């Protein structure tokens, strides 16, 4: 009966986001920040129901919340590795006004595709209806989340990192170790912190539903090391 | 209230105008690059301007008056070792040869700041151009990106304007030794280049003066391994060809900074290193802050 | 050239050189006069300040 | 022969030492010892400033204490409002380099220097909408290093040339010429009565010139590196010196001998300006280090200390109820 104790290390993870919140592209890092403040602040309390069912309307906000955080911080890690990629790949580049276009379309259209269908019934079967009285998903919304949320980015970061890696060996060679490190700190910790969450996801029987929400609690500490990280 | 309302409106508006046109004009500034050249005396640090702006950029009764001082360089150092001009025509033509062979003694002539700009697909450049050994300007210049520093190749034997005082050449070494040690021009590139290739073939080849007799300090008389001659170029040369290179880059691997050796003479070939000047766009591309 | 500067010398130091006098309390006594009127060695009321 | 004639110079010279040091009677210090000390003081950033691309090199305060003018080192001149933090002009240059202002006492011109041998005027009050350049004077070799206004028609320049020089505006010529100086010359000032003006060296000394006649009369030679500001006293007999080392003296007209040495044995960092106040009781400093530091004309103890890279000039209004200071960061800040 120690969840109390770890409920307090989670609760640092608001303080390095509160500690941490200029220049163009600085811009963006507010974002993943602000996305890691909302996700530890509600999800903190709904991570403690285990002994439950609050409410009928609080299945819905914690629904609401979840998948939104979620989907917008793999959002702004992606948008952050492209702009990262396009800063180095091209010199002589060719806006604080467009950072804003760019910051606010990102968000508003991540959390249009997941808090509507959410409260619009999206769900399943005769299980399903006795949790009324389990989040569970069904007519593929799971699926077309997972692809369009924690799948799709990722041939994105692997192709932009793979440039700047092959760039980076070039410029060396024109001379005549920490790239490497340094690339895999940035890359593989997301990618071992998250990958499991979705393959889990996209397994829908065969898996048990107790450890089920064992992996997704690991995605959401992905929040703690991204402050410390950048 | 009449005078403070009134007042107060139009000085806002006036703000809000000036603020815009501050805020359009500050992104031209930073798109824009600078450069800054340096060199010595007779260096040659902006004839290459003439040629490097004929690129992208876009007198007579000046030009004569430097001419009649060569004339008389030659007559004063006989002693020592338009009727002007019709008169000076024959001396033009009568001119025994050894007084040239006297090249110790002492195309264009060698004259404030004379900013060139030009334009290409790329972002346009504005270079700058510059005795006073004291050089309390050098401050304030952390903002160029790139300093071109031009250096002579052809003389290491003639002397400086202060005759005696010490090599051509090597008043120029200590002097890149004095800028890459600086408080303010701790965070600038340095490009080299190598001018009056043409005339160091030529004095080299006629045998006369020897590298080893006027620097003593010639003990490298087998070039690097990794060497890449030059089409046709002879093998005596290219070890002297690499001697001042050499000698350069160790004051510059002795200590952020990237020093670039290159070798310029040919208007194109000048325009060709202006393509390796665009070819040399590394440096943005090499910051990489980033850790990576 | 050397005899202008020499001439310049001597007229330079042909100039009557004053002791101290108590130079100093004279730079007190106007520093001292001056006490009141200087608004950064006590600071100004708020409402008297223009600024804030 | 010179060398003969420089025996009686240095005997002279030998008098002129023997009778300077025959003038000493006591140090400051003695006379200051029964003083109340100003006591610890600190100031506030009553208003900030910003809008600048690039860093500020030099500013001046105008004579309504209010509407201060500043250069920057893309050429472009703005004069603010000290009250409402609002712009005015924007003036473009036609050199990108710029190392001086000036405001004329009439609230009519401001004067801008240039590393280019250009002393340009400008006329703020003429006619409506744009402004234009009134005179441009091209007299000099080497690049300027400060520019003050005796009237409405008379300005004086100092160049890096070992020369100072006084022009007039209507004839565009040079009136006088002013040389003996070893070395460049970084700075000067004009005396509060509008008739004397001294300029420093770079070969640590100083001098005060004369302008009616035309000729030296005194030379200070106090310090031993290169001297970078200087400053009257309200009373207008004596000057402060900031110099390449951290040491800043207080130099005195009439009895020609340096009086206080202010020394700085923690401070490792290097003097940019100086500054006096109304009652000529504190004298600010700015030093290399990203801060300031605020002495006392007697005491020598630091009062205060100001903090927000390097700090290129400060200033005092004529009211002297505000202080600002410029910065390579793009951005001025006022104390108070
Ligand atoms: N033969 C030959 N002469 C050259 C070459 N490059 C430059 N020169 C000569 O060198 C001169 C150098 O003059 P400037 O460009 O004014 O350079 P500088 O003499 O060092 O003087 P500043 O530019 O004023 O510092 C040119 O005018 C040419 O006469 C070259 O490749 N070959
Ligand atoms: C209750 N946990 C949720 C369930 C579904 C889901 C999650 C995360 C990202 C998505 O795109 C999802 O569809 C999980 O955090
Ligand atoms: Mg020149």
């Amino acid at each position: 009966g120690m969840g109390i104790v770890m409920s307090l290390i989670v609760l640092a993870i608001v303080f390095g986001n509160v500690l941490v919140i200029q220049t163009v592209t600085n811009y963006f890092i507010t974002s993943l920040a602000c996305a890691d403040l909302v996700m530890g602040l509600a999800v903190v309390p709904f991570g403690a129901a285990h002994i439950w069912t609050f409410g009928n309307f609080w299945c819905e906000f914690w629904t609401s919340i979840d998948v939104l955080c979620v989907t917008a911080s793999i959002e702004t890690l992606c948008v952050i590795a492209v702009d990262r990629y396009f800063a180095i790949t091209s010199p002589f580049k060719y806006t604080k006004n467009k950072a804003r276009v760019i910051i606010l379309m990102v968000w508003i259209v991540s959390g249009l595709t997941s808090f509507l269908p959410i409260q619009m019934h999206w769900y399943r079967h005769q299980e399903a209806i006795n949790c009324y009285a389990d989040f569970f998903t069904n007519q593929a919304y799971a699926i077309a989340s997972s692809i369009v949320s924690f799948y799709v980015p990722l041939v994105i970061m692997v192709f932009v990192y793979s440039r700047v890696f092959q760039e980076a060996k070039r410029q060396l060679q024109k001379i005549d170790h920490k790239a490497l490190k340094t690339l895999g700190i940035i890359m593989g910790t997301f990618t071992l912190c998250w990958l499991p969450f979705f393959i889990v996801n996209i397994v829908h029987n065969l898996i048990r539903k107790e450890v089920y929400i064992l992996l997704n609690w690991i995605g959401y500490v992905n929040s703690g090391f991204n402050p410390l990280i950048y | 209230t009449e005078d403070q309302r009134n007042e107060e409106k139009a000085q806002r508006e006036a703000n809000k105008k000036i603020e815009k046109q501050l805020q359009k004009d500050k992104q031209v500034y930073r798109a824009t690059h600078r450069l800054l050249l340096l060199g010595a005396g007779e260096s040659g640090k902006s004839t290459i301007v003439k040629q490097m702006r004929i690129l992208h950029v876009n007198k007579v009764q000046d030009i004569k008056n430097n001419l009649k001082e060569a004339i008389e360089t030659i007559v004063a150092a006989m002693s020592n070792l338009p009727e002007f001009y019709e008169h000076a025509k024959a001396l033009w033509e009568d001119e025994v040869r050894a007084c040239y062979e006297r090249s110790n003694e002492y195309r264009c002539r060698v004259l404030g700041i004379f900013e060139t700009k030009f334009q290409v697909d790329k972002v346009n450049f504005h270079m700058f151009d510059v005795r006073d050994e004291r050089r309390k300007w050098i401050q304030c210049f952390n903002d160029v990106t790139a300093i071109i520093f031009v250096v002579a190749s052809s003389s290491y034997n003639m002397v400086i304007r202060e005759d005696n005082q010490t090599n051509r050449l090597q008043e120029a070494l200590n002097l890149f030794k004095s800028i890459w040690n600086n408080r303010w021009l701790r965070t600038i590139s340095v490009i080299l280049f190598l001018n009056k290739q043409d005339l160091l073939a030529e004095k080299v080849l006629a045998g006369k003066s020897k590298i080893e007799d006027y620097f003593p300090e010639f003990a490298r008389y087998t070039t690097p391994e990794d060497a890449t001659p030059e089409p046709g170029e002879d093998p005596r040369v290219t070890r002297a060809k690499y001697f001042i290179r050499d000698e350069f880059l160790r004051i510059s691997t002795a200590s952020r900074h990237y020093c670039y050796p290159h070798f310029t003479c040919d208007t194109e070939n000048i325009r060709r290193v202006f393509n390796d000047c665009r070819d040399i766009i590394q440096r943005m591309h090499l910051r990489q802050y980033e850790l990576l | 050239q050397a005899r202008k500067l020499v001439e310049q010398l001597k007229m330079e130091a042909n100039i009557d050189r004053i002791k101290v006098s108590k130079a100093a309390a004279d730079l007190m006594a106007y520093c001292e006069a001056h006490a009141k009127e200087d608004p950064l060695l006590t600071p100004v009321p708020a409402s008297e300040n223009p600024f804030r | 022969e010179l060398d003969q004639l420089r025996q009686e110079a240095e005997q002279l010279k030998n008098q002129i030492r023997d009778a300077r040091k025959a003038c000493a009677d006591a140090t400051l210090s003695q006379i200051t010892n029964n003083i109340d000390p100003v006591g610890r003081i600190q100031m506030r950033t009553r208003r900030t400033l910003r809008g600048h691309l690039a860093k500020i090199y030099a500013m001046h305060w105008g004579t309504d204490s209010r509407l201060l003018v500043s250069a920057s080192q893309d050429g472009k001149l703005i004069i603010w409002d000290s009250y409402t933090t609002n712009k005015v002009h924007a003036i473009p240059l036609r050199s990108s380099w710029v190392m001086t202002c000036a405001y004329a006492p009439s609230g009519n011109y401001v004067a801008c220097g240039g590393l280019d041998n250009i002393c340009s005027i400008y006329n703020l009050k003429t006619r409506e909408g744009n402004v234009r350049v009134s005179r441009e004077l091209a007299g000099h070799t080497g690049y300027l290093s400060c520019c003050r206004f005796l009237d409405d028609n008379q300005i004086v320049t100092s160049s890096g040339d070992t020369t100072c020089a006084l022009w007039d505006i209507e004839t565009g010529q040079q009136t006088t010429t002013f040389t003996g100086h070893t070395g460049d010359v970084m700075s000067l000032s004009l005396a509060p009565d509008t008739r004397l003006f001294v300029s420093g060296a770079c070969d640590a000394s100083a001098k005060l010139w004369d302008v009616r006649e035309g000729m030296c009369r005194q030379t200070f030679t106090g310090h031993e590196s290169d001297i970078n500001a200087i400053c009257f006293f309200p009373n207008g007999n004596a000057f402060a010196t900031g110099s390449d080392d951290a040491t800043c003296r207080l130099f005195d007209l009439r009895a020609d001998q340096e009086l206080m040495t202010y020394s700085h044995d923690n401070i490792i960092c290097g003097i940019t300006s100086v500054s006096f106040s109304k009652s000529g009781r504190l004298l600010l400093a700015g030093y290399d280090d990203f801060n300031c530091n605020v002495w006392d004309a007697l005491k020598a103890d630091r009062a205060g200390v100001l903090a927000g890279n390097r700090v290129s000039c400060l200033g005092v209004t004529d009211d002297g109820m505000a202080v600002a200071t410029g910065s390579w960061d793009s951005f001025l800040k006022i104390w108070n």
